[PDB]
């Protein structure tokens, strides 16, 4: 016969699960927490939520559920459904949804001395305020805040689990069950007991256990798929300085089209970053910079076209301008005779007008070359600087800058 | 009333709703299953599910719920909460979500002879395999498979529901004109019902309700097909523009990008199954490839138009075809001072004559370009018209069968 | 049924569902677990979640629930609510978006020998490591790890029904093809509980994506624009439209890049070949734009200020044109009047000289375009043959 | 607190059965008064054809088992009981979209010493509302909430509209109540009519539960300023740009680009309009009709610009200016359309004669080209005069036909009653 | 604990959680209600719903749950499940996409004098009337109307715990800033129940949007493209690209306007200033396109069919150019003899026609300089005005 049947009937008989198991008035139940991360499912940027697949290990002592193993044929561990027992209402407070408690209410391992061991699984969605300053070269500092929803520090004493005397101050990671995210690398994973000193040992919010996850984004996907195309397309603006400054040269076409492509890329980025307004993402800063540079290049194309396509009819080529831009930066017989004279004169005048047009075209070309050099320098420096400051965003060496401890097993 | 309370106390004194009513071991409970459709809400093509608002007309006999009306002040039938009586676990087996059971647990009607009738309402999301071949000129064949999740043929015998005058079975979905909203995008063509078995499983039996529905494609026509017809018209036009206009590439490329954008935005509404290419996507791809070839041929015509003796020499075959043979068929027929002054006049005249010959050869090249362009115009007009007409004629000849085959 | 009513009353009269169904606490419950796959609802590549419609068949013995048919009119099987009897706590370890355990407490079948068969339904939303490296010609291998949660192998033991999950009633997907599927049993030692093994059954399915939809809707337009890329070299410079063509191709490709990036997950573990090929095509179009800008500059080179280098002339007018066999290239006041005619003649001579030099420059530009057209057509065909290990052209 | 004693007597000592109708004889009928209060018309999703409403359902009936003598107990004139302890009528929204049939919050009932029970729970209802897109965005919709009693047949409980007293005479409440203290006015939808009807279907029987219902209708008119400002004005301006594209000279080299860009903008507007409407085939939306008409007209404009360009770039080397086209496009139409307006000497003589002949031929060629240019200008002027009036008249007609669309000023066309709160019948 | 077990058994033995906690039915229960805003989860402008994470603190006295601590080992407080005792039915009147009442039945704290403290959490999805006038620099005022549903003022009375909601533990939004917040108690008479007033507490939060996401993603590109509008006037007609540039600018502006249309509700109560300004910018750009087409047509006017009118020559060639300063504008021998005379005559005519055409070109140039100056003036006055 299964003696567990009569043992459990004895234990749960005359047992009230609403009563905190305090032996005396001043007894404080010590509740021990330990988080085992099995999968970092995702960090939803749009809603700023970190989803994790964890096993939360909760341990306490319930003196009511203790027995003498000799009276039950050596049974020293039984499994009782958690719905039948008193539990410390340990919940994830910083949850995006309304899910405070665990997902699946597993059984509780009850040992003969009253030790209760509860290890339910959970899919936790917790708020992670996302810093976009260095997107996509960013590292996020996500937190999981655990505290009792019901009992205050005068009743329940939350603590971190300790094995072999040493406290486990980190998110445990079982090698038998763990999967790499593929987009996020877990760099640090400390855990500490925190206090809200604005409160007192009452109010149920005085004490909490915080498990941290300093995760670094892998940017190769973002580089290859967004940044490299964006830089390559933005670099096309500098080509407009080698197109002819006349009808069919298509300087403005190229410039405006590069501007439109950058706008498309801005829309593309808008689908990847959160809609918060605390900072502009690094890639967003680069996009704004290149769009402004392309606007400047459109203006310069318009100006060079205007200069090149000038004529003596509308504009006069000043001698000072010419010097500056070309010296430093770079019966029947009489009627027939009259007809011939006029023909020669008209040809000469047309040729002179053509020569003036040629001078204007040359001035345009010189301006075009100088502005090409300026634009190339500007674009190269901007790109290099922005993505170098992106590449120099290291994850801090220590989980907490003040502490000298590494918080690793 | 007091007497109803007494009757309820007597009926359920020892009644176990967990036990299937079989007055003798081995008896089978006959369950009549009928479906009433109040609204066909959605046929979501992306996830391939049909959402319907239905009543599930169930009927069976429970010998334990019998009483003599004369002994209870003439009470002949009771309304009882569904959870107080045994009911067959009739569920929608092919739901797309996890919802197998009904939503609204109405009271069951129990008559004094033990006959129990139950008409719970539900919002069922049933998986429907979508045939994308003729989208949006398509008819879908969506089914709703109902059977007892728990009891097999050895325990319950599923039957068809009876009509109002319970003399003949109703082998179809019942639609109530008073309570029924037409979809507005789908028209119901057939709605049969049929009991299905499995030759490899003698314990399996279900009642399946089929909805043979036909789509009304006016939305898709107006918002995708006519704009693409206009784009194809522009693509045909590009061959009437003269090469000197400097706008041939603009027009052809604009048409190409427009049709590509139409395909990209239509990719949202079509299903993502790979068993076939919908007729609308096939038409869009045909137009896109036609416009791409229009771009290629416009580039060729522009290249031909801008040649000259200084760069190209016209080969014999080009002159033979495009100058002589095609144009008829295309209807596109086309004192030292005096001596030196004399020398200068000679030079001017020779320059003029050489320029005239050069321009004559250039005009020959431009005429070749014009003739080739006219040929392309005719060919592309024919191909575009024939292809569009053929595709849409094939689409138009796609109607559900008269016999639902079920 | 009176007999069945009495039997059900007697079975559960003094039955405790919190206790394991064993006759001695030393023994273990042997549970035969069989996973039946009904439908593959979805495969969310971006979120890396696979939704499947399954039945979780479980069988075990409960000696407390046995009866003698002769005492109950010959009843040999009954249906009991699953909430009435002890049920194993079988949990899906790799759950990502759904429930860990079974939530649809359907009725179970109980024989008179105590044998129980329980087949509840479930929608499993399990984590799926999506390998976007051959997309859209990829195959996926993601699993469903099932195991008893709170009982070790010495208390409750699970064994698969068969080496493979049951797909007898599987509903064809239309987006994926089932290549292979197995169920492997594991004895896992966790750092929580290092003295006893926990039993586990991991079912895995090899899914081969059917690529027709993605081919037609993504790849064919991209290939079309890529082919049009090299067409800009056949467009003459006098047309004044080369930038139009090249830039339109580039904009189309950036839009399609937007589509690609919103198609696949952002994981960086493996570089998607579709993304790499799109980047290479963008580099291709950018090089086309750069070199056609160079050609346009060459065509419009002013002979007055630029003089053709001897090497340029030799290479692009004396040797390369002879190599292209399939191209059709070419390889008183009366005095005042007298000086007026003089001036006209001299100006025409100078104009002819300048025009001949400009025409030489244009010839060089044309030769460069022909070279680049040949090179870019060769590169495009070589590329389109060899993408996705040729699976695109094979399809 | 004697409420405890009263409740114990009512529910325990009297053995109240929650699952029995409150009747003394099985053949009696329970009358259920029903009224609806609209506190917020949350949304009307045209794509989903769903109406979301924040309403208070008001049920009232008599339970003879919940009567007491207010003097035997303390003077208790009212009592609050949870709905799961007393019999309540299960009135459900039959035409819901989601699976929500009942009310959101099951609040306490109010019971008076005479057995009059009232129940005023709140609910968020997502009803099915077919959308008439014929006149979008100048449309009015006719949404309804149909409530049925599926737990009992018409022979067991009778639905009714709740009555109200004004001068001692009862009049039914035949409208949705809009409480000024708890109503939020929707910024997009304006409630015109809000009648309530108790429908009976004689083709059915009181045997069953499909014989009766109470339906609350909601004729709401859309406020179109948003769509007029944001969707119609830009579209109209960009469309007029097309007609303007006829005034560009053929030498500009941008006629085709202008017309094509206008067409592409119109296509984008058409696609965005498609995004906002349900995919029903009942009728093409008014704005959809306008966009299709204008896109067709702009395609005609593009084709005619192509014709103009083809005519302009003709030359004697490839075409011949026939007398018919000449007299049509240079004589008649320009006036109709009011458009503006020793051997060395011999060699020298031979060479100058050759030069003169070539210049004369060149001038004749240029004259022919100029004539072709004039023909092109006449053609595009005629095109402008023929097309721009069509564009403006079509725009005005389509957007005046929409503006001349109002709700019918009376629900239930055959019913002369106003169904207004201010004139109860 | 044995003492606590016995106490809890004694308290709820004859307790009926359906009766109001009042010694006499003519009294009322005074409930101290406080709202504690934990986090502003979302603000859906299109759907006009505000989703907030709050903790609803409620306090009242239940005389039926008293005890003498000396009789129970000196116990002075216990935690009880909410389901075990009478609770007030606070309802969010303006719920839009959530629950009307509290569904998280957490445990409550019970004092030995009968005082009860209950602070269940909730996710309120309340209706929020969005004012789009100053988007994206707008501030929003929307509230949570909490009141007892079934009990009138004479049976259950609720009072605000504090004049303001508690935001001590509020998580900073990153999209919004709480400028002000307060809670007002109201006595409301409803047409349902006209004899007695129903009490409620309306908590409102004045939240100002942080306008940087939309400045970077919407306003800056729009300003860039609008500023490119004036470049058309400085682009010469000979370039053959005025219409390309102007059309591209107009298409980009309409694309961004259509994007903005998706960020705001479709209500017609107010016209956003951003939308109105974008519409005016499009009107200006289309007027500029009209004038650019007129300028292009003028520049290509053939003197053969057009003679410059006097009112044009006097004004555009003699008046504006002098006024505007910043620019830098302004045998067979007889056959041969007849032929050379004919050539000279053709040069006569060509020179005259070219002179007329150049006059037309000059008129076009002065026109587009006038437009460019107008645009620069508009831009300067606009940029000074905002500063
Ligand atoms: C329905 O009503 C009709 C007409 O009174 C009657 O003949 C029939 O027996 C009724 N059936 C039921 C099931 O009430
Ligand atoms: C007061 N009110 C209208 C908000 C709710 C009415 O609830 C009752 N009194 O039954």
């Amino acid at each position: 016969e299964n003696e567990e049947g009569r043992l459990i009937e004895k234990l749960l008989g005359d047992y009230d699960k609403r009563i905190i198991p305090a032996k005396t008035l001043d007894h404080i139940i010590d509740v021990t927490l330990k988080l085992t991360l099995t999968n970092l499912i995702s960090l939803n940027e749009k809603e700023e939520a970190l989803t994790t697949n964890v096993w939360i290990e909760i341990q306490w002592n319930d003196y009511r559920l203790s027995w003498n193993t000799s009276e039950y044929e050596g049974i020293d561990l039984v499994r009782i459904p958690s719905e039948l027992l008193w539990l410390p209402d340990v919940v994830l407070e910083n949850n995006v949804d309304g899910q405070f408690e665990v997902a699946y209410y597993a059984n509780v391992l009850v040992y003969n001395d009253g030790s209760m061991y509860w290890l339910p699984p959970a899919i936790y969605r917790s708020t992670c305020p996302i810093a976009v300053t260095y997107f996509p070269f960013d590292w996020q500092n996500c937190s999981l805040v655990f505290r009792s929803q019901t009992y205050n520090a005068h009743e329940v004493n939350l603590q971190l689990s300790a094995e072999e005397g040493e406290a486990v101050e980190w998110i445990h990671i079982d090698p038998e069950d763990f999967t790499e995210n593929g987009e996020w690398t877990i760099r640090h994973r400390p855990a500490k007991k925190n206090y809200n000193w604005q409160l007192t040992k009452d109010d149920t919010d005085f004490q909490e256990i915080i498990f941290f996850l300093i995760i670094q984004r892998k940017p190769l996907f973002y580089i290859i798929n967004i940044i490299a195309p964006c830089v390559l397309i933005s670099s096309l603006v500098v080509l407009v300085y080698f197109l002819p400054a006349q009808a069919g040269g298509q300087k403005c076409t190229l410039s405006i089209s590069v501007l439109l492509a950058q706008t498309i890329f801005l829309f593309l980025i808008a689908q990847k970053v959160p809609e918060t307004s605390l900072n502009v993402p690094l890639i967003g800063k680069y996009l704004i910079f290149v769009m402004f540079v392309s606007m400047l290049i459109v203006m310069n194309c318009v100006i060079v076209l205007n200069v090149s396509l000038r004529t003596p009819n509308t504009h006069s080529l000043s001698e000072k301008i010419k010097h500056l831009f070309l010296g430093f930066l770079p019966p029947e017989i009489k009627s027939c005779v009259e007809a011939c004279n006029f023909i020669a004169k008209s040809t000469k005048e047309q040729n002179d007008s053509g020569s003036e047009n040629e001078n204007w075209v040359l001035i345009g070309k010189v301006i075009d070359k100088a502005c090409f050099w300026i634009a190339l320098l500007l674009f190269s420096i901007g790109t290099l600087a922005i993505f170098l400051t992106g590449h120099f965003n290291q994850v801090p060496e220590f989980p907490f800058p003040g502490d000298p401890r590494k918080y690793v097993p | 009333s007091v007497m109803e309370d007494t009757l309820l106390s007597v009926l359920f004194e020892t009644y176990n709703p967990k036990v299937r009513p079989a007055q003798t071991v081995g008896d089978k409970v006959t369950v009549r299953v009928g479906l009433t459709l109040t609204n066909l809400l959605i046929l979501n093509e992306k996830i391939e599910e049909m959402t319907t608002n239905v009543f599930l007309n169930l009927a069976w006999t429970d010998y334990r719920l019998q009483w003599d009306p004369a002994a209870y002040e003439g009470i002949k039938d009771l309304r009882i909460p569904s959870s107080d009586v045994w009911q067959p676990d009739i569920v929608l087996m092919n739901n797309n979500d996890g919802s197998f059971e009904i939503t609204l647990h109405v009271n069951v009607l129990v008559q004094h002879t033990g006959a129990v009738s139950w008409q719970p309402s539900a919002i069922y999301r049933s998986s429907c395999t979508i045939k994308v071949m003729y989208f949006p000129f398509d008819w879908q064949n969506c089914t709703m498979v109902f059977k007892s999740y728990t009891y097999d043929t050895s325990e319950v015998t599923l039957q068809h529901a009876l009509d109002a005058k319970g003399e003949r079975e109703v082998k179809e979905i019942v639609i109530n004109k008073d309570a029924f909203t037409e979809n507005g995008q789908w028209s119901i063509e057939h709605k049969p019902s049929r009991k299905n078995w499995r030759s490899d499983d003698p314990s399996y039996e279900d009642v399946t309700f089929y909805l043979i529905i036909q789509r009304k494609p006016l939305f898709y026509i107006v918002y995708t097909i006519i704009p693409c017809i206009l784009i194809s018209i522009l693509a045909i036009l590009v061959f009437y523009l003269p090469p000197d206009a400097g706008e041939k590439m603009s027009l052809s490329i604009s048409a190409l990008l427009a049709v590509t954008v139409f395909l990209l935005l239509l990719a949202d509404k079509v299903p993502e199954t790979s068993l076939s290419v919908p007729i609308i996507i096939r038409y869009l791809m045909f137009i896109m490839i036609l416009v791409a070839f229009s771009v290629i041929l416009s580039v060729v015509v522009l290249n031909l138009h801008h040649r000259s003796p200084n760069t190209h020499t016209m080969p014999n075959w080009i002159r033979q075809i495009f100058i002589e043979t095609l144009p008829p068929f295309l209807w596109i027929q086309r004192p030292q001072d005096l001596k030196e002054a004399v020398e200068a006049i000679k030079y001017i005249a020779e320059q003029l004559e050489s320029a005239s010959e050069f321009d004559d050869l250039k005009k020959d090249w431009q005429y070749v370009a014009m003739v080739a362009d006219r040929l392309f115009l005719y060919v592309f007009f024919v191909i575009c018209s024939i292809g569009t007409f053929s595709i849409f004629l094939d689409a138009s000849h796609n109607v559900p069968p008269d016999n639902p085959f079920a | 049924s009176e007999h069945e009513t009495r039997l059900v009353a007697n079975l559960l009269e003094n039955y405790n569902k919190v206790i394991r169904p064993v006759e001695h606490h030393t023994h273990f419950v042997d549970i035969t677990v069989g996973l039946q796959l009904i439908q593959l609802i979805s495969v969310d590549e971006v979120n890396q979640i696979v939704e499947t419609n399954v039945r979780l068949r479980q069988q075990w013995i409960d000696v407390r629930l046995r009866w003698n048919p002769a005492d109950y009119g010959g009843i040999k099987k009954i249906r009991l609510p699953s909430d009435d009897v002890w049920l194993p706590d079988l949990v899906l370890y790799n759950n990502a978006d759904g429930d860990f355990a079974i939530v649809h407490m359907t009725k179970l079948l109980l024989d008179y020998t105590g044998k129980i068969m329980w087949t509840p339904p479930a929608i499993f939303k399990s984590y799926c490591e999506i390998i976007v490296t051959h997309f859209p010609f990829d195959q996926q291998n993601c699993t469903m790890k099932l195991g008893i949660w709170t009982y070790d192998g010495t208390k409750v033991s699970i064994s698969p029904e068969s080496d493979r999950p049951d797909l007898s009633t599987f509903m064809e997907s239309g987006e994926w093809v089932m290549k292979d599927y197995r169920g492997w049993k594991h004895w896992v030692y966790y750092t929580c509980c290092p003295d006893t093994p926990y039993l586990d059954i991991t079912y895995h399915f090899i899914m081969q994506r059917i690529p027709l939809y993605f081919v037609v809707n993504v790849i064919i337009p991209c290939l079309l624009f890529s082919f049009l890329t090299g067409l800009v070299f056949y467009l003459p410079t006098d047309s004044g439209e080369k930038m139009t063509l090249s830039i339109s191709v580039l904009l189309s490709l950036t839009v399609f890049l937007l589509v690609i990036v919103e198609l696949i997950p952002s994981t960086s573990s493996a570089v998607p070949l579709i993304g790499k090929y799109m980047l290479f095509t963008m580099i291709f179009v950018i090089s086309s734009i750069i070199i056609t800008v160079v050609v346009i500059n060459t065509h419009h080179r002013s002979p007055s200020t630029h003089t053709m280098p001897q090497w340029v002339r030799k290479i692009f007018i004396d040797t390369i044109p002879n190599v292209m066999f399939f191209s059709t290239m070419k390889r008183p006041d009366v005095k005042s009047a007298i000086e007026g005619v003089k001036y006209i003649a001299e100006h025409m001579k100078s104009d002819e000289e300048s025009s001949n030099a400009a025409e030489e420059w244009k010839y060089v530009a044309m030769v460069i375009d022909h070279i680049l057209l040949c090179v870019f057509m060769l590169i495009c065909i070589i590329g389109t043959v060899s993408v996705f290990a040729g699976r695109l052209i094979e399809l | 607190n004697e409420e405890e004693r009263l409740i114990n007597d009512l529910l325990i000592v009297n053995k109240y059965n929650k699952h029995v109708r409150p009747v003394k004889h099985n053949n009696e009928v329970v009358n259920i008064a029903l009224s609806l209060t609209l506190s917020n018309l949350i949304s009307l999703k045209e794509t989903d054809e769903t109406l979301t409403s924040n309403v208070w359902m008001d049920h009232a009936w008599y339970d003879h088992r919940l009567t007491w003598n207010a003097s035997e107990y303390s003077d208790i004139s009212i009592l609050r009981l949870p709905p799961e302890l007393v019999w309540i009528p299960d009135i459900v929204l039959q035409n819901n979209n989601d699976g929500q049939y009942h009310v959101a919050y099951f609040c306490n009932v109010l019971v008076r010493p005479n057995g009059y029970v009232t129940w005023l729970p709140p609910a968020i209802f997502r009803s099915s509302c077919p959308i008439n897109v014929l006149y979008f965005p100048f449309d009015w919709q006719n949404c309804s909430l149909k409530f049925t009693a599926l737990n009992y047949d018409a022979n067991e409980i009778t639905m009714d509209l709740m009555t109200d007293t004004i001068d001692g005479k009862d009049y039914p409440i035949e409208w949705i109540i809009i409480d000024p203290e708890a109503f939020t006015e929707n910024g997009e939808w304006e409630i015109i009519h809000k009648p309530a009807k108790k429908n009976i279907y004689p083709d059915k029987f009181p045997n069953g539960t499909n014989y009766q219902d109470v339906t609350f209708y909601l004729i709401i008119r859309r406020k179109p300023l948003f769509y007029v400002i944001n969707f119609i004005t830009p579209c109209v301006l960009i469309s007029f740009l097309a007609s303007l594209a006829f005034y560009l000279p053929a030498e500009s080299g941008e006629k085709m680009s202008t017309a094509i860009s206008v067409l592409l903008a119109q296509a984008v507007f058409l696609l965005l309009t498609s995004q906002r409407l349900p995919e029903t085939a009942l009728a093409v939306p008014l704005i959809g009709k306008y966009l299709m008409f204008i896109m067709s007209l702009v395609t005609g404009v593009i084709v005619n610009c192509g014709i103009v360009l083809n005519f302009h770039f003709r030359t004697p080397s490839t075409h011949v200016l026939s007398t018919r086209v000449k007299q049509i496009f240079l004589e008649k139409l320009p006036r109709i359309l009011h458009m503006s307006r020793h051997d060395e000497i011999k060699s020298g003589i031979d060479s100058t004669n050759y030069i003169v002949k070539q210049i004369k031929e060149k001038n004749a060629y240029d004259e022919e080209v100029g004539n072709w240019n004039l023909v092109g200008q006449t053609i595009d002027r005629l095109s402008m005069f023929i097309i721009t009036p069509v564009m403006v008249l079509g725009t005005i007609f389509i957007f005046v036909m929409g503006n001349f669309n109002h709700p019918p000023a009376k629900p239930f066309e055959g019913d002369p009653f106003d169904y207004s709160s201010d004139h109860p019948r």
